[PDB]
């Protein structure tokens, strides 16, 4: 579907760059999502800044919360990519 | 350090962990992969699990079980009022909340249901910590599909009191489905029946699954039918036996009756894999040793009504889901009592010989699913795809 396609393109676009993902996550969130404030790259410079924003994002797209909601499939796709991006970031 | 999955069951609890690409269902220090949901309060100590259940006959009024029947409820609730007649321990009203009351270290003490359940969870956490050689904080904990928000929140609170961070509360029948990887399938939606016969409760759930998304289509069952009732059918049988042989009635001796029940439960388990079982009890009543045998046939006969009766909720769940029995893609056996050969035969016959999913130990299936789910939610089970 279109919302799925948008996420697939986003994921492929950022190449697992956690900063690129977090700074553009507002563009892939479902309509109805009201918690997430778009984050600029200036708020994503230090590892401590990336960790803080990462933790906020996972809370928004958490599968437990999303269970039974119309956007469940999309929360899951975003959650799993964020986790992969974070573990790669941690590897550095 | 990995997150764990905990099946917090009415009668038994079970903990698993997904590590090194496999789920391990974790044995406790007595070697048991399931642990009784029991808590005993003595003059000197607080006992949990096998040690608590094992001393129930000596200390009935201060040994608590069935806390899951109280959790998330008000004292005034019709269910609580009804259930209370069955328990040898005290339940009191604290400003609308039920509390179990016990004697402990020479003092009268009371505990909220979630506090009692936190002691069970604490033990399960320790079971996992022994095995992993490290602290466990994160867990997925399971509940019945029919639990409401009050019962779910109280279950979460039990985790918090046990020093756990609950990643999610998920449904038991859904946990079992996840253990079998049924939510990994793609294409058309598929219908799954979970047949869950435990120690105290019988649950039938019909789930529809499409692209990893669950819908609980219907639920049926009996909250007061389980393995305990099959044990009681055996108990009555042997009380009669002892009265005829010895001109003595053990019925009003609570210690003797409980010791007999313990022996009957053990025999029952044996009858799932053998065609007969022997019972030996030292000095059961007024100095008399009790020795006897029972066959699988006699066990099944003593329970004939209760067994075939499990099919009615199956029928009910099916019509509520608006499905014919032939529309069920998978049947999953869950719960310790589904190890009974006659139960499996009865259900398979109902479904016209269709194969039953039973390769995962039915009493471990819920924990198994919870473990998988806990790893997923922790970022410890990425897919990547080839
Ligand atoms: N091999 C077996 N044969 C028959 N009954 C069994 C067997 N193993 C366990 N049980 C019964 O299963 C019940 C406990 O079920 P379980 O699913 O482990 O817990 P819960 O119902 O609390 O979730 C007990 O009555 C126990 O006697
Ligand atoms: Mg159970
Ligand atoms: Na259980
Ligand atoms: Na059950």
């Amino acid at each position: 579907d279109p919302e799925k396609l948008k996420i697939l393109e986003w994921i492929e676009g950022k190449e697992r760059n956690i900063r690129a993902l977090l700074s553009t996550m507002h563009t892939v969130l479902w309509a109805g999502e009201t918690k997430w404030k778009p984050v600029g790259m200036a708020d994503l410079v230090t590892p401590e800044q990336v960790k803080k924003v990462y933790r906020k994002a996972v809370l928004v797209v958490h599968p437990c919360k999303a269970t039974g909601q119309p956007y469940e499939q999309y929360a899951k796709m975003i959650f799993m990519e964020l986790n992969d991006a974070w573990s790669e970031f941690e590897n550095q | 350090g990995p997150a764990v999955g905990i099946d917090l069951g009415t009668t038994y609890s079970c903990v698993g962990v997904f590590q090194h690409g496999k789920v391990e269902i974790i044995a406790n220090d007595q070697g048991n992969r399931t642990t009784p949901s029991y808590v005993a309060f003595t003059d000197t100590e607080r006992l949990i699990g096998d040690a608590a259940k094992n001393q129930v006959a000596m200390n009935p009024t201060n040994t608590v079980f069935d806390a899951k029947r109280l959790i998330g409820r008000r004292f005034d609730d019709a269910v609580v009022q009804s259930d209370m007649k069955h328990w040898p321990f005290m339940v009191v009203n604290d400003a609308g909340r039920p509390k179990v009351q016990v004697e402990y270290k020479g003092e009268t003490k009371s505990f909220y249901p979630e506090e009692v359940s936190s002691m069970v969870l604490t033990k399960m956490k320790e079971i996992a910590e022994a095995y992993l050689g490290k602290t466990v904080t994160n867990a997925v904990v399971t509940v019945p599909a029919y639990f409401n928000d009050s019962q779910r929140q109280a279950t979460k609170d039990a985790g918090t009191i046990a020093g756990l961070n609950v990643l999610c509360i998920i449904n038991e029948p859904t946990a079992a489905a996840i253990a079998y990887g049924l939510d990994k399938k793609v294409g058309a939606e598929r219908n799954v029946l979970i047949f869950d016969l435990g120690g105290g409760t019988f649950d039938v759930s019909i789930l529809t699954i499409e692209d990893g998304i669950f819908e609980v289509k219907s639920t049926a069952g009996d909250t007061h039918l389980g393995g305990e009732d099959f044990d009681n059918r055996m108990v009555n049988h042997f009380i009669a036996e002892f009265k005829r042989k010895h001109k003595k009635d053990i019925s009003e001796n609570k210690r003797a009756v409980r010791r007999l029940r313990t022996a009957c439960e053990r025999a029952k388990r044996t009858l799932s894999s053998s065609t007969q079982a022997s019972i030996e009890i030292d000095s059961l009543y007024e100095g008399i040793d009790f020795y006897t045998s029972i066959t699988r046939a006699r066990f099944e006969e003593l329970n004939a009504d209760l067994f075939r009766g499990t099919l009615d909720p199956v029928e009910k769940a099916l019509r509520d889901a608006k499905l014919d029995k032939s529309q069920i893609h998978d049947i999953v056996l869950v719960g310790g009592s589904t190890r009974i050969p006659k139960i499996q035969k009865l259900l398979q016959d109902f479904f016209n010989g269709k194969e039953l999913n039973k390769s995962i130990n039915p009493d471990e299936a819920v924990a198994y699913g919870a473990a998988v789910q806990a790893a997923i939610l922790s970022g410890d089970k990425s897919e990547n795809v080839q």
